């Protein structure tokens, strides 16, 4: 452990902490072209509606874990699991889920299960809509259901931290259900971006302490270092002085 | 210290073990003990002394405080004689659970891409958290 590692280690927390800066700088851009996306599309879903109503003129609970497994994804892993012990009647009542942990509550609460995913499918929108809007109005068509809503384990910082969750159904149809899924998706984005700034904000200081503790060790190896290499020099020095010493004491232990 | 500090060390501790018939017959068992600094097991006395015995007990101050009794750090220790030092039944009810506990540590820490987790990982997180 000599000062080349310490400085090394130094650099690259150095570099690290430059990085977390400039990847802040990334996700507010990102977050800030999801709002625009968002707005786009709410207003173009408002025009849509509009123009259908003027054209014109038992819930299925579907479920998605968070992305990761951290402390925070537990927390609200567990909450979910509340929500839905407060609000499912499992007679009367079906619940789809995507993950291996919502399926898990689901399991444990007996409710009726229409099929089993992966998560990753949830990243591809298109994909996802394509899929489960023709499942509900397959669904619905056969009166199995009339009441479809969305919950993700993931908080919101419009409902003061609670959980994300969306009563789709009940309110050409098809497209307004796409762009219905697809802006529940923009939502979801844009508060994990607005999580990953504080995320980002955390990593900086945990950097800093862990370039504080780093010093501190390295300060106290190399003192004690230093020390035992002088104490040995002066011993090699101390060791051939012994005979005027013994003279010394002799003679003054002698008398005068 | 000294340069002697090992052979000091090491002349005592070699005075035990397990003895035939025609010398005594009995058999010495030793525990000493050391402390460490901050957690740091590579120190020369700590280190001088888990190269003369046959194990070690490592003893974690962050298991202590989390109220762990007692606060045995199962990763960092090991036995060197085995099954050998067990009975049967005690060797077959505890055949292969500590290469499972150092797994199941290894598989905790690790982060990986994929949000799934494979059914032989899980086991092993199961068992693991039921060993603890």
């Amino acid at each position: 452990m000599k000062r080349k590692d310490v400085e090394e280690k130094k650099q690259n927390l150095d570099f690290y902490h430059n990085y977390i800066d400039i990847s802040k700088i990334k996700v507010l851009q990102k977050l800030n072209e999801e709002i625009a996306s968002l707005n786009m599309l709410k207003l173009q879903k408002g025009e849509s509606h509009y123009l259908l109503n003027r054209i014109i003129n038992k819930e299925l609970y579907i479920l998605i874990d968070p992305k990761k497994l951290d402390l925070f994804s537990e927390a609200l892993l567990r909450k979910l699991s509340q929500t839905v012990k407060e609000r499912i009647r499992p007679d009367k009542d079906f619940v789809i889920t995507v993950g291996t942990n919502v399926d898990n509550i689901a399991r444990q609460l007996n409710l009726n299960i229409i099929d089993h995913y992966d998560l990753d499918l949830f990243n591809q929108i298109d994909d996802f809509a394509n899929r489960i809007g023709e499942l509900v109005d397959v669904g619905l068509n056969n009166k199995i259901f009339n009441y479809v809503s969305l919950l993700i384990a993931q908080s919101s910082t419009k409902n003061n931290g609670g959980l994300v969750q969306e009563r789709i159904v009940p309110f050409f149809v098809k497209s307004v259900f796409k762009q219905e899924l697809f802006e529940f998706k923009s939502i979801s984005v844009i508060e994990e971006l607005k999580i990953e700034l504080q995320l980002l904000d955390e990593k900086k200081k945990r950097l800093e302490e862990q370039k504080k503790e780093l010093i501190l060790k390295w300060n106290r190896a190399r003192k004690e270092e230093a020390t035992l290499q002088s104490t040995l020099l002066f011993s090699a020095f101390k060791v051939k002085n012994q005979k005027s010493t013994r003279d010394e004491i002799l003679r003054l232990s002698k008398g005068k | 210290y000294p340069g002697d500090i090992f052979y000091v060390h090491s002349s005592l501790l070699e005075r035990g073990g397990k003895y035939g018939p025609e010398f005594g017959g009995g058999s010495i068992t030793i525990l000493p003990i050391a402390q460490t600094l901050a957690g740091d097991i590579s120190g020369y006395i700590p280190t001088n002394l888990i190269s003369i015995t046959d194990g070690q007990i490592y003893t974690s101050a962050k298991l202590f405080n989390e109220g762990t009794r007692p606060a045995i750090d199962v990763n960092l220790s090991v036995s060197r004689l085995g099954s050998a030092a067990q009975s049967k039944f005690m060797a077959f009810a505890s055949s292969g659970l500590k290469k499972i506990y150092t797994e199941y540590k290894y598989l905790k820490r690790l982060s990986s891409f994929s949000s799934k987790i494979s059914n032989r990982d899980l086991e092993t997180l199961q068992k693991g958290k039921a060993f603890e």
